[PDB]
This record gives structure tokens, C-alpha cells and sequence, in this order.
């Protein structure tokens, strides 16, 4: 009889702890169980809704089905999911897409709760990465304006991040909101931002704050990691963070913790950087090569150019020059070194 | 003796007190402790005018991990005990976002109790100090009835387990519902 | 043309709008004034769902002074219109005390449908600081349809006659409910 | 026709106003509402009631039973409640009664609310009048922790203070007032001044102030006037008033400036009698004769000798006694003549 509990225990979605307190009951209880876990396999089947799906429902008729198919990717047999499997989620998000080409969000939101249940689990997470939209319809979902909807996406982006099992998916999500923002006339982390505003939801904030710890953490270059620090910091995330030190609540200072440490860290080890590279590179000799073959015929080089450009507007005649690049040089040495280096107004 | 038997199982966010509730009915202790339920049942035995009529007391997992095994016990339901915190608006809320569309959709046309718990938090000092610090303060009666009206229950009671007050009446109205 | 006829009364605090939600759904001009009814009725035509069906309106007094009269007008109602100002409170307080008692014991089992007036007011600079000034704000939406579910109604809509929003789909759920 | 239709107008409990805009309405209309009214004469008898009533329900079903019929006594043609009649009454109050030997207020309540529907009415107010208990039951209806009944009750006493037809009204319900507070240990404008209380409902304020100008405007006699804000100023009536004062509400507003204005005068008008007094009686052998007719043997008696009393604890000797009475004067003056001047603290 145990080896239905076992499949029981599996269909339920359980990690090991969980289970626990189910393995220590009596085989007499264990024998109910797996009856009524026989008997309740209270609505329709995977096909039933796929076809509702299909047939292009619109009002209350789509989310009085969308909210009765996330109760069942919800509370039934992890095995039930897999029925709905890959064809389910593709016309989830064909709902979605076509959903948007009306820009109710009751509608938007109920498939999002439906993508949330379905991710849930190891089956879930896996057919979810394979499709083509779904990371970037996830992240068209990040909307200020319907507060919770962008709460439910922002978490469900942040555990995508921080997947090791396929490679560098902090990327993947990135792109994606690479992607949208070009398709706007718009900044990428502006919605990151626009929900830390004020007067937003606490939950609101705390998940945005969240989802920026979400793409900075799991990444395996330093590079990376100062560079998108920077890109925030550059659009006033240091001015934005300052009146939220101030709130009491548990999950918004783990937050907070986590950002700064990690700005204290990666910065540190930048600085060491440093310590290297001068070392390395004590003369123009050294410095000239390194431009001609790194930057030279790349794209680095206009950017590049045109900084060398701005550092040499002085005339050379100047009576004070050494005492002006002494000054040029702490400010530049903090734009690149320090945390909050790139605000707008240090 | 052919007694009348009714399954109440009840459900409710994780802490909001379903099993202290269920187990001051019966035992009669106050546990310190909390051990979060996954699976257990009861038989309680309860009067309403005149009969004695076995109550079969389903408990079920609040914690959402658990979802997937809860529609284990709803099969054949008589009346849902459904509860929240009274020092927790957020296990209200919780109320329609979960807790409804989830007993409507395993259990059509069973009646609904809706039970505010922990009645004795509601006047307390240190509560009161921590629902501040989040913007918040404990739940009204008149919050709670207005829920019950809108999850279209058969009714509102509030109660403590730890003071024993309103919970006699609890069970009273559930053996009434299933009826 | 042997048209379907059936009859709406409304009723409601004096002064919080029975009678130019009437006279907009029909002639379609907002009377400045206010003559304060004691006993009229119109007949509007309304679509629902392919159908022209002609509706029998019946308006009544507000005021207290006429509550031996206003019964002459219940006899076979198929739906009420039960209203209350926006702009007031305590226009909604008497939902309870008042209009509902009356309308279930002279017309029960007739469909009720809750109807907040003056939407355009919940924003309006003046009504504001002059309801501050008795420790009190305007109706919030979520008050209205917490009381609706209290009196068992068939709905609650908000509307503003003097804008003419949200007048065209209360009258549509009445010709709803009423059949 | 128009028969009816008086007959209707009288029926329905309207003034002369009132009736106006029913009178303009042409007969055609006319001929439809005598149709109506003949009709509807929605639910039970008089007597239907009256035996409810004596059965001697409790509970949710007392309640379900006065709910009702507080409907019809509010709705129904007059003549209805004079089918109810004295009998009604007389069961309604018998209720009442024996509810305070309890002493659910739901119950008391719905009553008031049915007495308030009966009073309503020219009949109703005179059977009222001629019940042994009604005042009487009314008054004890004034418990500031049941606040909305105390409302009801308090308005019902004070449109019985300004009858005209039976005299000295206000009266009659002071008794009563009197009576109950004997009847505790208690003083009689009590559960007045403990729902002026800061704290209580506006509403209860108003019309707490509302029964105290009720039981003052209608007297002829100026002592009564003079006598009854006395006692309240005595305790403490003038420091609850204070910080009514500045609520913005137009009801508590009116009632202020009727209190006050009774106040200037009557305390005008005391002095005047003063003015006459001196003339009547300017030296002892005028007080003396007074004081032997009109104090000596009568219940004033043992008052007066204690003010005496009091006056002459001064030794004949002291130096200073004409400075002393030229002081004692003024208080005493004050005491009589200013109208907030039995204060214990001014
Ligand atoms: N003040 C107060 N505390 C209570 C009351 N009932 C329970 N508690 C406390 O709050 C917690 C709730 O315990 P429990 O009854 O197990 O709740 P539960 O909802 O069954 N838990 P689970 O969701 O995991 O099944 C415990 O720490 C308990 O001691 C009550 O009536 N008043
Ligand atoms: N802002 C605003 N004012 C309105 C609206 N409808 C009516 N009013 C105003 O508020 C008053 C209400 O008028 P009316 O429609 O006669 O109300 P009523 O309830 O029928 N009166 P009665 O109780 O005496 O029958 C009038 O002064 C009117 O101009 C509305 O939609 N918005
Ligand atoms: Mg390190
Ligand atoms: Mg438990
Ligand atoms: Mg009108
Ligand atoms: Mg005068």
C-alpha cells in the first residue's frame, strides 16, 4: 500500500521537510489517505478548459473560467498539470498577448495567478522556460497602475533569476525587459522605480527592491554586477531608497540588507581591481596598447573618445593643470569606485 | 444508537487559530505550543434542542505548501467552518482572494461559518502597539460581518479559544448549518 | 405592439435624487430647482437584449411627513429603486433603519436594487470641507456595496444624474430584475 | 369623489402645507389615489397585533413581532392606530414594564420607536397623555449608554413640554423626572448632563440640551425659570457647555443660543423685581412682618434660618464688619442675580 503514498506524496508538490509529518502517521491513517487520494481523481478535466480557452471568451465569462482554472492548477495532483502541460500554457498566453493589443485587467491578472500556480512546480518552471513569450509577457505584466498584478510577476521573475539549472537566467529575464523598454520610449528599471515611489503598497515596493536584488546576486561577473548597481543609481535609486530605511517591516529591511552589503562588497573587490591594474599598467606604453586593442575597433570607441575628449579641454598653457587632474581624479575615481557614484547629486 | 453525524471541516491561513478552536471544544486544554496541522480528525459530540448529534471534525493544513493535499477532506462536507485572526486583517483579506473561491469551487451549496479568532487579541496592549507599526489596527466586528455577508455565509460568530468565549456558540451554529 | 410593462417605484431620503434620475433617463434635462415630489409617475422605454419594453415609473415623497401616503404607491411593484446621496452618510444610514424595514414589509420578495446619487460629488471641493466639519467624509463605493449585500439587494450601482454617468446601466439592471 | 378624498387627507396625517400640492392635482389623478387608498385597507389587524402582544414572546421573536409593527403604526392610515387604541398602548407599555424588571435593549427601543410612530398624531399624543405610566416610562427610556434610545425619548418628553393644551406640561414630566431620580439614589438632571458629556454622540448632546430649554421656555412663572437653571448651574452646567461651544453643527448652535438668551432675560427680569422689592421693602420692620408671614411656619423655614444663620457667624465686635457685609453682599448678589451663579466655581 505504501507505494500509492509515495506517488501520493509526489503529486503533491512536497519537498522533503513537509513531508515529514505524513510519513510519521499510522498505516491506518496512511490507508485512508490513499483512498480518498484515489477517489478525488470537483470539476472539469485539462482537455475541458483548454477547449473553453479556445473557443475566445471574453468578460465575465473569461475570468469566471480563468478563476475557476487557477483554483485547479492550484489544488490539484501536481499530474493534473502535466495534462494541462505545454498546450494549456501556450493558449494561456495567447490570451495574454491578445489581451494587451487592448492597450479588464482582472482578466490579465487571473492568467498571471494561473502562471503562478503552474510554476509552482519542477514541471511548471520547465515548460515555462521553453516557450517563447512567456519570460517577456511576465515582464510586460510589471504595470505601477494594477499594483498586485506587478507584485505577482515581479516574484515570479525574481525565482527565475536565481535558477542555476539553465544558465545565466538573470540575463534571460533582463533581455526581456531590455526588450520592452526599446519597444517604448522608455527606461528599463522605470518600472522598477515607479513602484519604490511613494504611496505605493508596501508590498509593492518591497518586491521591486526585490527583483533588482533578483538580477544583481546569482551573477558570476563583477562587471555585471557594478554596471547595472550603476545604471540604477545613475536614474536616483540611492534618493528613492532613503525614505523606505524608515519603514518597519520585516521583508522591506532584508531587502535594504542585501542591496547595500551587496554594494559594499562588489565595490570593494572593484577597488581591488584597482590595486591589480596599477600594477599592471604603470606607464602610457601600457596604457597606449591596451586602447589599441581593446578599444580601437570596437564599439567602446566613441564613448571611449569622447571621454578622453571632455579630459582634455584645458589648455595645455594652463599655470595649474597638475592641480586641476588632482581634483578630475577624485571625481572620476568616485563615479567609478564608490556605491552611489553615478547619482545625478552626491 | 443511530445518532446523526455531520462532517465539518474547517480552513483558515496558517495561525489564525483552527485547531485550538477545535481542540478546546473537546479536550479542554490550551495548547502553549503551536504544531501546524497537516491531516487530523476529530469526533466531538454537541447539543442543539434536544439531540445529541456526533460532529466528524475534519482539520486541515493553513500553510500554502499544503494546497495540494487539502482537497483530501472536502469529499463529502455537510458545513465549512471558515476562519481568520482578528488580530491579523491580512488572514481577512485572505477571505475572498483564497479561501472562498477554493471552498465553492470542492464544495458547491455547503454553508459557510465565517469565525473571527483570537476575540481576546482585539483589546491587547502589544497587538495593538504591532498592527501600528504596519499601518493597520485589529479587525471590527462590523468588518467581519460585512465578509460574511459578501461570501454569502450563513453567518458571522467570533470567538477565543484561550478565554473560551463565543465558542459553544460557534459549534452550535455549525451543527444548526449542516441541518 | 402588446409590449411587456413592469413597474418600478423609488424611494430614498428627500433631497439625496429620486426624481432627476427619473426625468434624465427621459425628457433629458437636469432641473436647476428642486420641487420636492409628493406623488408622481412617469412611463420610460428601455432596451435589454433585443428587447423595447415599456417601464412603469413611479416616484415618491422623501420626506417623513408623508409616510402614511407613500404606501398607496407599493401595491404590485416588480422592482425597487432604494437610493441614497453620495454626499451624505447619513442618507445611507437610513438604508438600514428606515427604507428597507418599510419596503420588505410592504413589498416582499420584490427585487431591490441599492443606488448611490451624486457620484459627482465624492470628489467636490466643497462638499469635502463641509462634511469635515461634522467628522465625516463622502460615501466610499465599498460602503455602498457592503450595505447592498446587508439588505440582500439585487445590486448596487452609482450614478450622477447632473453628469448623467452611470444612469443608463441603472435602469438596465431594473428592467434586469424585474423580470 | 372629493369625498374621499378629504376623508384620505385626514387619514394620512398631514398640516395644512402639506395637503397643498395633493389639492392641485387634477381629478383624473384624484380619482386613481381614492382607487389606491380604498384598496390598501400589507400585513396584520390591530387586534392581530394586540394578541401577540399578550402572549408575552421574548427574544429575536419580540423584536421580529415590534419591528413589524412599528411599520404600520408609522405607515398606515391614522384610523389603524386607533383600531390599536388604548389597548396597544396599554400592552405596549405593559411590555416595557416588565422589561426593566430585567434591569435586550433591541426591545425597549423598537417600543419607543412604535410609541414615537402612536405619538406621531394628534390622537395618539392625547391617549398617551391619559396613561398612568407613560411619562413616567419615557423618562426612565433616558439611558445615555443606550444613546439612540435616550435620542428618541428625550425629543418625544420635549414636544410634551410645549403643549399648550393641557396645562403646566413641562410639569407633569419633571414630576417624573423627580419620581425616578427619588427612585435611585440619583440627581434628576443627572442623565442629562451625562450625555452632554464630551465623548457622547452629538446627536445626544442636541437634544440633552434640547429637553433642558423644553422644560424652562414654556413656564409662566418666572421662579420656576429662575429655580431650574439654578440647580443645573449649581451643577456644573456651564463648564459642560464650554466646549459644546465650537462644534459647527447647526442644531447644537440653535439650542446654545436659546439657553443663553433664556438666561439674560429672566436674569434681567429678576433684577427688575429686585428694583421693585427696595421700593416695597426698605427697612427691617418690613423684612420682619415678611419673614413671620411667609417664611415662619412654613417648609421654607429651616432653609432660611440656616442662611441667617450663616449670615451672623461674624462677631458684633469686629472692627470691620460694615467692609465685611459690603463683600458678603455681592456674593449673595451674585449667587441670586447672575444667571451662571450657582457655580460651584466662578
Ligand atoms: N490570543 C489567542 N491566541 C490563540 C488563540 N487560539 C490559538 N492561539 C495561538 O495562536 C497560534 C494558533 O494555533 P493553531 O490553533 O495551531 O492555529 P492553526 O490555524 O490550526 N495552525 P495551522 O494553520 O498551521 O493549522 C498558537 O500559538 C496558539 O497558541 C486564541 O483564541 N487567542
Ligand atoms: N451634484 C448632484 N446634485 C444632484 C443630482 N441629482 C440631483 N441633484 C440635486 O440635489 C437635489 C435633489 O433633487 P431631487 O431629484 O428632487 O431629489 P428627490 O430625492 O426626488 N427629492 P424628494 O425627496 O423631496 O422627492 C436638487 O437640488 C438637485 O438639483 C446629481 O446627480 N448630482
Ligand atoms: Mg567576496
Ligand atoms: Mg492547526
Ligand atoms: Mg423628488
Ligand atoms: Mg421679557
Amino acid at each position: 500500500v505504501l507505494v500509492l503514498f509515495e506517488q501520493m506524496l509526489v503529486d503533491m508538490n512536497l519537498n522533503e521537510e513537509k513531508q515529514q509529518p505524513l510519513r510519521e502517521k499510522d498505516i491506518v491513517i496512511k490507508r485512508e489517505m490513499v483512498s480518498q487520494y484515489l477517489h478525488t481523481s470537483s470539476s472539469r478535466s485539462a482537455m475541458m478548459y483548454i477547449q473553453e480557452l479556445r473557443s475566445g471568451l471574453r468578460d465575465m465569462h473569461l475570468l469566471s473560467c480563468l478563476e475557476s482554472l487557477r483554483v485547479s492548477l492550484n489544488n490539484n495532483p501536481v499530474s493534473w498539470v502535466q495534462t494541462f502541460g505545454a498546450e494549456g500554457l501556450a493558449s494561456l498566453l495567447d490570451i495574454l498577448k491578445r489581451l494587451h493589443d487592448e492597450k479588464d485587467s482582472r482578466n490579465q491578472h487571473e492568467i498571471i495567478r494561473c502562471l503562478k500556480a503552474f510554476m509552482n512546480n519542477k514541471f511548471g518552471i520547465k515548460t515555462m522556460l521553453e516557450t517563447e513569450e512567456g519570460i517577456l509577457l511576465l515582464v510586460r505584466a510589471m504595470d505601477p497602475a494594477v499594483p498586485n498584478m506587478m507584485i505577482d510577476a515581479a516574484k515570479l521573475l525574481s525565482a527565475l533569476c536565481i535558477l542555476p539549472q539553465p544558465e545565466d537566467m538573470n540575463e534571460r529575464v533582463l533581455e526581456a525587459m531590455t526588450e520592452r523598454a526599446e519597444m517604448d520610449e522608455v527606461e528599463r528599471f522605470q518600472p522598477l522605480l515607479d513602484g519604490l515611489k511613494s504611496g505605493t503598497s508596501i508590498a509593492l515596493k518591497v518586491g521591486c527592491l526585490q527583483l533588482i536584488n533578483a538580477l544583481i546576486t546569482p551573477a558570476e561577473e563583477l562587471d555585471f554586477r557594478v554596471h547595472i548597481r550603476s545604471e540604477l543609481m545613475r536614474l536616483g535609486l540611492h534618493q528613492v531608497l532613503q525614505e523606505l530605511r524608515e519603514i518597519e517591516n520585516e521583508d522591506m529591511k532584508v531587502q535594504l540588507c542585501v542591496f547595500d552589503e551587496q554594494g559594499d562588497e562588489d565595490f570593494f573587490d572593484l577597488k581591488g581591481r584597482l590595486d591589480d591594474i596599477r600594477m599592471e599598467m604603470d606607464d602610457f606604453g601600457e596604457v597606449f596598447q591596451i586602447i589599441l586593442n581593446t578599444v580601437k575597433d570596437s564599439k567602446a570607441e566613441p564613448h571611449f573618445l569622447s571621454i578622453l575628449q571632455h579630459l582634455l579641454l584645458v589648455r595645455n598653457d594652463y599655470e595649474a593643470r597638475p592641480q586641476y587632474y588632482k581634483l578630475i581624479e577624485e571625481c572620476v575615481s568616485q563615479i567609478v569606485l564608490h556605491k552611489n557614484g553615478t547619482d545625478p547629486d552626491f | 444508537m443511530a445518532a446523526i453525524r455531520k462532517k465539518l471541516v474547517i480552513v483558515g491561513d496558517g495561525a489564525c487559530g483552527k485547531t485550538c478552536l477545535l481542540i478546546v471544544n473537546s479536550k479542554d486544554q490550551f495548547p502553549e505550543v503551536y504544531v501546524p496541522t497537516v491531516f487530523e480528525n476529530y469526533i466531538a459530540d454537541i447539543e442543539v434542542d434536544g439531540k445529541q448529534v456526533e460532529l466528524a471534525l475534519w482539520d486541515t493544513a493553513g500553510q500554502e505548501d499544503y494546497d495540494r493535499l487539502r482537497p483530501l477532506s472536502y469529499p463529502d462536507t455537510d458545513v465549512i467552518l471558515m476562519c481568520f485572526s482578528i488580530d491579523s486583517p491580512d488572514s481577512l483579506e485572505n477571505i475572498p482572494e483564497k479561501w472562498t473561491p477554493e471552498v465553492k469551487h470542492f464544495c458547491p451549496n455547503v454553508p459557510i461559518i465565517l469565525v473571527g479568532n483570537k476575540k481576546d487579541l482585539r483589546q491587547d496592549e502589544h497587538t495593538r502597539r504591532e498592527l501600528a507599526k504596519m499601518k493597520q489596527e485589529p479587525v471590527r466586528s462590523e468588518e467581519g460581518r460585512d465578509m460574511a455577508n459578501r461570501i454569502s455565509a450563513f453567518g458571522y460568530l467570533e470567538c477565543s479559544a484561550k478565554t473560551k468565549e463565543g465558542v459553544r456558540e460557534v459549534f452550535e451554529m455549525a451543527t444548526r448549518a449542516g441541518l
